[PDB]
């Protein structure tokens, strides 16, 4: 194909060049984006230019100090990073200007025109919290005992603190999630969040540690405070082996970074004021690889067991995964489940899905029993093997 | 015309037509968006759906948008339908005339709808080939490829390797229109050309029908 | 190296807990104790049709009256069998009686944990064994099956299965078998769990079965007699 | 601690082979070169001493080539230090085999036995393998005239002309180019030996002090191993001038 | 050649007519535009106030306000008044503010990220499809796994439950893992963002979890999408310091990937395609399914496969019809894609020395004996090993 | 970060006499006075400024300081040493008598049903500090939810001792 | 090169000790061709577009490509680090491996490569 | 056997780092195929690396452990040459073989050697100074029953009986190439087994019958190592044949 590719290459080159000129040239051709409904707004807009209260500058109130002599003094930080002290809003409530609250202040006079919705005080904490979906119990395999404890510990005290008073304890400040990975813990966690009507805020430990340590300290404190404002919440710290790893500090390693972030979290757990009915949920491989220092067991409460599916245990997950899916089968859920070795739940879930991909290969559009049989044999080998480091010599 | 590519193009076109005037445009676009009718068209419908749900205020616009979502359809296990007879690619317009007239005149009338109803044409998802004296009713696997390495081929057969598509499995237009029956190693040639034609296919078989193949 | 004295705060070795995962990739072994014998089943691991079942075994003789079927890591099984074989033959000259199925299992169990990163000798190790062995033989107390594991514990069992899933293969065996039953039903019960836990399914060169009755010597089954046990799965 | 280091001596590395064995070959490269060449009626060893100094007294006239036995000879390519130990092991093995055998020690037999000790250390004992490749020349009846090459890796090789020590790749080809299979006689071979040594050295200029030349020539009823005095080598250094022309022509 | 040429000549000429016709429209031809739009522009520019100071429109409040961050350095809480509507403004875009007193005049312009510009490389493989044959079975799989759930919804909808979320392309180089990612991406025309794994470990610390989350998040915004992570072996292999090697660096990057792909934060029908030449470095949790789905393994080329692998390399060069393929299969076999590339390069290299400016069978043969030896030599031979 | 310490203490000096509660002291009490290639370089300076503020300049003997550690294997020796922090108060791990005393408070708080057979409950517990006493009472209450009932009993309180002791530990072995 | 077959130069290794005037010949051809000879001595000193390697592939390539052709003369002296000599045997050699493999494969630039 | 660290530490993979590293060390002893006939059991090795200044004896992967048991080695990889590390397994194997001849004087069994070797590798784990092994051997030899034996052992410690097995350059791959070539005729015909060994070696090596040296061993006669020159004559016909099965 050497001679054939040159011809095609030249013909595109010429057509492509000509395009550059046409696109640039046409443009939007001196049109107005607003169209007809904004014309009335232009006249307003002009009045505003004359006005001194427009434009407002967004700022935030950093600190409350009283030496009052007009109307209450607040120090705000302007975004040109000059500190200015302003005074109580022109007509709005003093109960709307608070510490860590956003405020709109005039650009030309610098007094609070109107307060604005709160929080923009950290840059980093705002970044660290991410999107929230909901997946339900149907989608997450098993109705097992391991599944049942997650609900009872998280859902019940937050939903009704009444139950937890009756027993004569406080709703957990802390809650511990443990179990090896590839079991659908995050999936289960999403599922209880919808039922409880308790907002879950996902957090990543890898963002928290950074090159210079201190950013992660201010971030963690600010993060507790935000959650504290929210009522019946969960701060779910996923994939942490920073706030999640071993207790030890080398003193020239990245281990320094871990230790500052953990240390503030201990202060937060107790609180400046206690945290009755506020849950922080933490995921670890097992509680023995978690700090005996960050774990100060009264506060953390119940440790919720999740464990690697059993042969019986995987028979159960597989019915849920299969049933949820649309599949035409003749072979049964138990056979294939026994077929799998003890490894992870994750191989056995992939069988249900892989049988659907074999159907497209097979030139069907939905699965059949033969696709199912094919999927167990390839899947058990593939995922388990061809992975993991080939050393556990000379590490700390 | 069937110009190149259909994977990217109706999605892209729905976005640009928002700038251009008239709700009728959107209705006319949906015609292109047919092709393999559950392949391209599910996406095309959803995207126009958003903008149509977005704003409405006159019965007239709502009527146009309604024509655009449903017209696009023919879906879930239903075969390839696009304006084309399969065999023609030299063919002259006379099947075009009923929709063509309707594009030219006002579609702001409900009246336009009589001519617009018919755009009757078929391509098939069948690959039922008729042997030399076998006259076989079983289907035949094929290989599809979007592009060519040669103009030795321009009667629309590409190599038998490529990506395979099955027997009684969606036949798809540009960027996957070209079709060879994969069976060059079995030395079978179509007498009647393969594209997923409307015509009943025919082969001269020097080895009969090949089964299914995984890939 | 990285710690090989490693205790968890609960009070067991991490290294021992790691040892099981190796067994799981390896071969599958079923031992069932019957009143009328001990039957031993083991995976041959076919992968060509050229590997001869009569010429090679993985049911091996501890004594002429005692058998052991191996599972998990193959290299590891061989070291335990060679020390156990001599102990057994030396026992026979001295006492003039066959060695109890328990007596041989206790000796091998000593080797399982004795490891440490440094100060190692042959009696010690640099990492604990990940094999579980099913020592089955007939003695004067009757037919016994004793089970030895990677934790280096010996337990009497009238049915144990260990393989691809140790606990899995034992749960299938818990459903079928009953304590006191005929030889054919015990031999059937061993094959049946075996194919379901494995990726591989039951054949007559896929698995190896040899049966020890009391009042008989250890017999490794002939080509034909191996095929007879296949008809009842 | 000792548990937080690496040196991968007995432990295999990601390579599939130990660091210590591979490193020994690098040390051999920048140390004086030893070659053995085949002749029709003898075999010879020619070596570059580890002394680059301009003044030697000749206290020991074996500082590279040591004659073990009256039936054998060796060279050292590498560090003189690991050689010292090896030289003492060789005077015993070479004579022990002879007490029993009553036949000139086979060149092959000697090297395989020695190579076994070189590998023993790297595999076990927690000792590094000797930094010396020893070039053995000898004669036995059932192979004929021989040259065998010894490594720290426990690799042996049956050769007719080979060189180990500094710039070995060049050196073996250069011995092949001038000297084919069974071509050159003992006297003309001694010249060839010096010619390659002049070209390949750690530090230039070939002199009597820098070279030691040894002959195995079978005399009347005995196989005679002699290390040539400085005086004789000098006659070969002029012969080596003549030899440069001769290779080309 | 001649068959193609009449159509080629006509296409270039059709395009010429298209260019020339634009000029007449902007200069002379008007009917809705006229003198009238010219005046609309003047009138709007003077009210609007030139210079317009750029802002970025984060979000719109429906009461006649918007929250703008001015790009100068200090942010302003503006009104949405003057030539724009709330709906006309779009999030994550650049907007025009009146310079004298800031109210948001409007969105003409869109804002592209700084990140995305560097990452991005254009979609299209330099080896055309059905000429990356050789492991031809394998090439098909990626089209099914990444390309298909986006291209065709029909099978997925009937199949039910979650779709795929990646593929992992692994095994020895030269089996064309990069060419495959580019094909599917080309076809769909999903924005193809490309980062080498070595960017994940650079001198600064925590750049790895940072880059990967931003890259994905940007893929979700510009969705549907294909993220290509090229050659993730570097994580362990590289270090600029002690902190850049070692466990903290390796974990943080792996941990980020796990949350991002299927975890809480999830991703849409956005796929990640990973190229790796070693899954020794990679964990069992990123080789776990349902955040990788089907894994594609390429094995060493087989004797018959090797002839098809050799053809691809030959097609990029000049097309052979005089190379004996058997000699290549006989000399070496169960050696990589990379070995077939090594035979080809060496032939080209000898021809270059003469100033022969072609390769022929002769150049392949002469170079072929040295290359096989050379393969063994690449790994240490020491002194004599 | 270091300047902030200096300013923060200065704030205490004005206000004087005052008590500055410092929660934890491995971040202005790192052990290290030599390090490289880490965030520990900035952490060491905040720690060094702290040592200086305690040193005598008067009105800063008026102001008091509470510092806390749960460790000793990362405590800074100067701050432990007197003349930075005069007093060294030790809190030991609860005695047999004390362990019973704390543990009694917790059972009391809960709905009355672990106040029967209290001698038995007091004895069986081992290596319980204060945290572990709170930990058992909440885990006991958890077991009452498992049952599905509002009645608590002494037996659950007993299962908790085994279940949590600041570890997974379920008190089990792999033998037979 | 299109005629010769082999992809236009990706990696050309000039190796061996200096003092033989190896740099000097490179300068000669680079001047004549009118490619800018941009010397790296082993340093990410002369990466100022972010100032750390591994992004010294992408930014450096785009600038070079824009004002093309360019001959990027990377001199790998490798006297940097003591923990960059355990990352590849040079801080620069880590950069060069990134750049080499990526650039070979990138866009059409393998047998259309002209930024050597 | 003296060190001051453990030789290996366990993983939750259930692999031994040192045995896998050893498998690459034994592919240093290049590719070896052996097929079992009716009366001649034959193995052949890759590379003699001839330059006619060398001896052929010194590079051998064919080692005589006894005069009625012989073996050729490899396993998996593609890594560099070196006879030597493999040679060391031979030196242990040859004592092991010889000690059995003292015990049982009839032609010693294949089974004994393979079993001793699996256990030998586990044992080396236990000692901190001892370097483990992980190799495959193509054990060839005869019993006192006079019947042919070809046995093979693996790094996994497991030995199996076979009619044809190949090791080297992908153990499963050379083995599978033989599975195709195998027919029922092959093993009884004396002539046919030889051609199988030469087609497998001819794949990975250029110009064999100089890099193909094979030995036949017999029921009544000891090890015979054939000259290379008579092997080349076969290679020329056989390479014609090799393309045919493909």
């Amino acid at each position: 194909q050497s001679t054939y590719s040159r011809q095609i290459k030249q013909v595109e080159d010429d057509i492509q060049q000509l395009l550059k000129k046409i696109n640039e040239l046409t443009g939007i051709k001196e049109s107005d984006t607003g169209l007809a409904p904004p014309a009335l707004w232009d006249l307003a807009a002009d009045k505003q230019t004359l006005q001194s209260e427009q434009p407002l500058q967004v700022a935030r109130c950093t600190k409350i100090i009283n030496a009052d002599s007009e109307d209450p003094k607040y120090i705000i930080n302007v975004k040109q990073f000059a500190k200015f002290v302003v005074d109580l809003s022109d007509q709005v409530a003093p109960t709307d200007i608070e510490e860590g609250m956003r405020v709109g202040v005039d650009r030309n006079k610098y007094q609070i025109h109107i307060p604005l919705p709160p929080k923009i005080d950290p840059t980093v904490t705002m970044m660290q919290v991410e999107e929230k979906p909901d997946v339900t119990y149907s989608d997450v395999g098993g109705c097992k005992e391991q599944i049942e404890k997650l609900r009872e510990v998280v859902e019940t005290p937050l939903l009704h603190p009444e139950r937890f008073v009756n027993l004569g304890i406080e709703p957990p400040k802390g809650v511990l999630l443990f179990g090896p990975p590839g079991t659908g813990k995050t999936l289960c966690a999403r599922a209880v969040a919808n039922r409880t009507d308790a907002c879950f805020i996902p957090v990543i430990g890898s963002e928290l540690v950074q090159k210079y340590v201190g950013e992660g300290a201010r971030m963690v404190r600010e993060l507790f405070e935000m959650a504290r404002t929210k009522k019946a919440c969960l701060i779910f710290f996923d994939e942490i082996d920073a706030i999640g790893g071993a207790r030890f500090d080398d003193g020239a390693g990245g281990d320094n970074e871990v230790q500052r972030t953990m240390l503030e979290l201990i202060n937060q757990l107790d609180g400046f004021d206690p945290r009755g009915n506020i849950k922080v949920l933490m995921a670890t491989n097992r509680p023995d690889t978690l700090d005996p220092a960050l774990m100060r067991p009264g506060r953390l409460d119940r440790k919720i067991e999740f464990s690697l599916p059993d042969l019986e245990g995987r028979t159960h997950i597989f019915k849920i995964h299969a049933r949820s899916m649309s599949v035409e089968r003749d072979i049964r859920f138990e056979l294939l489940a026994r077929l799998c070795p003890n490894s992870t739940g994750a191989e056995i879930r992939s069988v249900c899905t892989e049988a659907g991909m074999f159907a497209i290969r097979a030139r069907r559009k939905i699965a059949t029993e033969k696709d199912f049989l094919e999927a167990v044999n390839k899947v058990i080998k593939s995922y388990a093997k061809f992975s993991a480091t080939p050393r556990y010599m000379t590490y700390n | 015309g069937e110009p190149t590519l259909r994977r990217a193009v109706p999605l892209a076109l729905a976005l640009i037509s928002v700038s251009n005037p008239r709700l009728n445009i959107l209705d006319t676009l949906s015609k292109f968006s047919h092709d393999a009718d559950p392949e391209v068209s599910y996406n095309s419908i959803f995207a126009m759906g958003m903008v149509g749900s977005g704003t409405n205020n006159a019965r007239l616009a709502a009527m146009l948008r309604q024509l655009a979502q449903y017209h696009a359809k023919d879906p879930n296990n239903l075969f390839m339908v696009r304006l084309a007879q399969g065999l023609t690619h030299l063919g002259k317009g006379t099947l075009t005339l009923c929709p063509y007239h309707s594009d030219r005149q006002l579609m702001s009338q409900v009246a336009v709808a009589g001519l617009l109803t018919v755009l009757v044409s078929f391509l098939d998802v069948r690959n039922i080939i008729l042997g030399k004296s076998h006259y076989v009713l079983y289907g035949l696997v094929a290989a599809m490829q979007p592009r060519m390495l040669v103009t030795f081929d321009e009667e629309l057969r590409p190599l038998p390797v490529s990506v395979r598509v099955g027997q009684a499995v969606d036949v798809v237009g540009q960027a996957g229109k070209p079709k060879t029956i994969t069976g060059f190693q079995t030395h079978t040639t179509p007498v009647l050309l393969a594209h997923g034609e409307r015509a009943e296919l025919a082969t001269e078989e020097f080895l009969p029908v090949t089964p299914i193949l995984e890939g | 190296d990285r710690g090989v004295n490693t205790f968890s705060p609960e009070g067991r070795l991490f290294q021992v807990e790691y040892a099981i995962e190796g067994h799981k990739l390896g071969s599958t072994a079923i031992g069932i104790q019957t009143s009328e014998g001990v039957c031993l089943a083991v995976e041959k691991r076919i992968t060509s049709p050229l590997m001869e079942p009569s010429s090679i075994e993985k049911i091996v003789e501890i004594d002429a009256h005692i058998g052991c079927a191996m599972s998990g890591l193959i290299a590891d099984a061989k070291t335990l069998i060679d020390k156990a074989r001599v102990e057994t033959q030396n026992h026979w000259f001295t006492y003039n009686e066959t060695m109890t199925v328990e007596s041989v299992t206790q000796a091998v169990s000593n080797l399982a944990l004795q490891f440490g990163e440094e100060d190692a000798d042959p009696g010690a190790m640099s990492r604990p064994f990940g094999v579980a062995l099913l020592f089955g033989g007939v003695d004067e107390k009757g037919p016994q099956l004793f089970h030895m594991d990677p934790s280096g514990t010996f337990v009497q069992c009238d049915a144990r299965a260990i393989g691809s899933a140790s606990e899995g293969a034992q749960s299938s065996l818990q459903e079928v078998y009953h304590k006191s039953t005929t030889l054919k039903e015990a031999i059937k019960s061993s094959l049946i769990i075996l194919k379901q836990v494995m990726e591989e399914k039951l054949n007559a060169t896929n698995i190896e079965l040899a049966t020890v009755q009391p009042g008989q010597n250890f017999h490794m089954f002939t080509k034909e007699e191996l095929e007879e046990v296949i008809k009842d799965i | 601690m000792s548990r937080r280091y690496d040196s991968r001596t007995t432990i295999f590395s990601p390579e599939g082979r130990l660091y210590q064995v591979e490193y020994a070959m690098e040390a051999i490269g920048h140390a004086g070169t030893c070659l053995g060449i085949l002749a029709n009626d003898g075999v010879l060893l020619a070596a570059e001493r580890r002394n680059i100094h301009k003044l030697l007294d000749e206290v020991f006239f074996s500082e590279k080539i040591y004659k073990l036995n009256e039936d054998m000879a060796c060279s050292v390519a590498g560090i003189t230090s690991d050689a010292n130990v090896l030289t003492n092991e060789l005077r015993l093995i070479a004579q022990r085999y002879l007490l029993q055998y009553q036949e000139p020690i086979p060149c092959e037999q000697l090297v395989t036995a020695l190579c076994d000790i070189k590998q023993a250390y790297t595999q076990f004992g927690g000792k590094r393998p000797f930094g010396v490749s020893l070039l053995y020349i000898g004669w036995d009846k059932h192979y004929g005239f021989q040259l065998y090459q010894s490594d720290p890796s426990g690799n042996y090789g049956g050769w007719k002309a080979t060189c180990i020590g500094n710039n070995s790749a060049a050196a073996v080809s250069m011995l092949k180019q001038d000297y084919k299979e069974g071509e050159m006689t003992l006297k003309s071979a001694l010249a060839l030996a010096v010619k390659v040594l002049n070209k390949t050295m750690d530090v230039s200029k070939l002199s009597a002090e820098k070279v030691e030349i040894a002959t195995l020539t079978r005399e009347n009823g005995k196989t005679v191993i002699r290390v040539l005095k400085q005086k004789e080598v000098e006659q070969l250094i002029k012969k080596h001038e003549e030899e440069e022309a001769k290779a080309e022509r | 050649t001649q068959c193609r040429l009449k159509l080629l000549k006509l296409e270039r000429i059709k395009d010429y007519l298209l260019m020339e016709e634009e000029f007449i429209r902007n200069q002379e031809q008007m009917k809705p535009l006229e003198e009238k739009q010219e005046e609309e522009r003047s009138k709007v520019d003077d009210l609007r106030g030139t210079p317009m100071s750029v802002g970025t429109l984060e979000e719109i409040i429906d009461d006649n306000h918007a929250i703008v961050s001015t790009s100068v350095g200090s942010e302003h809480y503006v009104s949405i008044l003057s030539f724009v509507d709330k709906d006309l403004l779009e999030p994550g875009c650049s907007v025009l503010l009146n310079h004298k007193v800031h109210a948001v005049i409007g969105v003409l312009m869109d804002d592209t990220d700084p990140l995305v510009t560097v990452m991005k490389v254009e979609k299209a493989p330099q080896e055309t499809y059905a000429d990356i044959g050789g492991l031809d079975n394998q090439i098909q799989e990626i089209k099914e796994s990444v390309e298909l759930p986006l291209t065709h919804p029909e099978y997925y909808e009937e199949m039910g439950i979650k779709p795929p979320k990646g593929v992992i392309l692994y095994g020895p180089p030269g089996t064309g893992k990069t060419l495959l990612a580019k094909a599917v991406a080309n076809q769909t025309s999903a924005t193809f963002l490309r980062v080498v794994g070595s960017e994940l470990i650079q001198k600064y610390l925590g750049d790895g979890p940072k880059l990967v989350r931003e890259l994905f998040r940007v893929a979700e915004e510009h969705a549907p999408s294909i993220v290509f992570i090229d050659e993730i072996d570097a994580i362990g292999t590289k270090r600029y310091d002690s902190n850049s090697g070692g466990e903290r660096e390796i974990q943080r990057t792996m941990l980020e990937l796990l949350n991002q792909l299927d975890g809480f934060d999830s991703r849409g029908d956005v796929k990640v395609i990973m190229a790796t030449n070693r899954i020794e470095t990679l964990d069992p949790a990123l080789i776990r399914p349902g955040r990788i789905d089907r894994k594609i393994e390429f094995p060493l080329p087989d004797e018959k496969t090797k002839k098809r692998i050799f053809q691809i390399h030959t097609s990029r060069m000049t097309l052979a019809d005089d190379v004996t393929l058997d000699d290549l299969i006989m000399a070496k076999d169960d050696l990589s894609g990379a070995d077939i590339k090594a035979i080809c390069t060496e032939a080209g290299l000898m021809a270059l020395r003469e100033r022969r400016m072609k390769v022929t069978n002769e150049d392949f043969k002469k170079s072929k004996e040295n290359v096989l030896y050379k393969k063994q030599e690449g790994t240490p031979e020491g002194l004599y090993l | 970060g270091a300047k902030l310490v200096r300013d923060a203490f200065a704030l205490a000096k004005e206000k004087a006499p005052s008590i500055i509660f410092i929660d934890e002291l491995d971040a202005i009490g790192t052990k290290r006075f030599d390090s490289e290639k880490a965030g520990d370089r900035e952490v060491q300076r905040t720690m060094l400024e702290l040592l200086n503020q305690l040193d005598g300049f008067q009105p800063n003997t008026q102001v008091k300081v509470i510092a806390a550690t749960n460790r000793v294997d990362i405590l800074d020796p100067a701050l432990l040493r007197s003349g930075r922090l005069d007093r060294k108060i030790e809190f030991p791990m609860p005695n047999e008598e004390a362990r019973a005393r704390i543990m009694q408070i917790h059972s009391r708080k809960m709905n009355v049903s672990p106040d029967v057979n209290y001698e038995e409950l007091a004895r069986c517990t081992d290596d319980f500090n204060g945290a572990q006493c709170k930990a058992v009472c909440v885990e006991a209450g958890m077991i009452a939810l498992r049952r599905g009932a509002t009645e608590l009993t002494h037996e659950d309180y007993m299962e908790g001792i085994l279940e949590v002791q600041a570890k997974k530990k379920a008190n089990l072995q792999y033998y037979a | 090169f299109e005629a010769l077959g082999i992809a236009q130069p990706k990696g050309v290794l000039l190796y061996g000790p200096p003092g033989t005037g190896k740099t000097l010949l490179a300068r000669a051809v680079a001047h004549h061709t009118d490619c800018t000879f941009i010397r790296v001595s082993g340093s990410e000193l002369v990466q100022k577009f972010i100032g750390e390697g591994a992004r010294m592939v992408r930014e450096l390539f785009v600038m070079a490509r824009e004002h093309a052709p360019s001959i990027i003369f990377m001199d790998e002296i490798d006297s940097i680090g003591s923990s960059r000599l355990e990352g590849g045997s040079g801080g620069d050699s880590e950069v060069q491996r990134t750049m080499l493999e990526l650039l070979n494969q990138l866009d059409g630039f393998e047998a259309t490569k002209n930024i050597k | 056997m003296s060190y001051d660290r453990a030789i290996t530490v366990f993983s939750p993979d259930g692999h031994l780092f040192q045995v896998e590293y050893a498998q690459e060390a034994v592919k240093k002893g290049s590719t070896a195929v052996g097929v079992r006939g009716r009366d001649i059991v034959v193995l052949g090795v890759e590379k003699k690396s001839v330059a006619k200044l060398q001896d052929e004896r010194t590079v051998r992967k064919i080692c005589a452990l006894d005069d009625n048991v012989c073996m050729a080695f490899a396993v998996v990889a593609s890594v560099s040459g070196l006879t030597a590390d493999a040679r060391i397994v031979i030196n242990r194997a040859r004592v092991e073989c010889q000690s059995h001849r003292l015990t049982v004087g009839d032609p010693v069994t294949v089974e004994y050697i393979t079993r001793y070797i699996a256990s030998l590798k586990q044992r080396y784990t236990q000692s901190n100074g001892r370097r483990p092994f992980g190799i495959s051997a193509l054990i060839v030899g005869f019993d006192f029953d006079g019947t042919p034996r070809l046995y093979q052992t693996d790094p996994s410690g497991t030995y199996h009986a076979w009619k044809a097995n190949a090791i080297g350059r992908g153990a499963k791959s050379v083995r599978e190439f033989l599975e195709k070539n195998y027919t029922d005729d092959a093993i009884e015909t004396d002539d046919l087994t030889i051609k199988l060994v030469i087609k497998a070696l001819l794949e990975v090596v250029q110009s064999g019958g100089k890099n193909i040296e094979l030995a036949v061993m017999r029921r009544d006669q000891p090890l015979k190592i054939l000259s290379p020159e008579e092997i080349e004559k076969y290679v020329a016909e056989i390479e014609k044949e090799k393309e045919e099965n493909e």
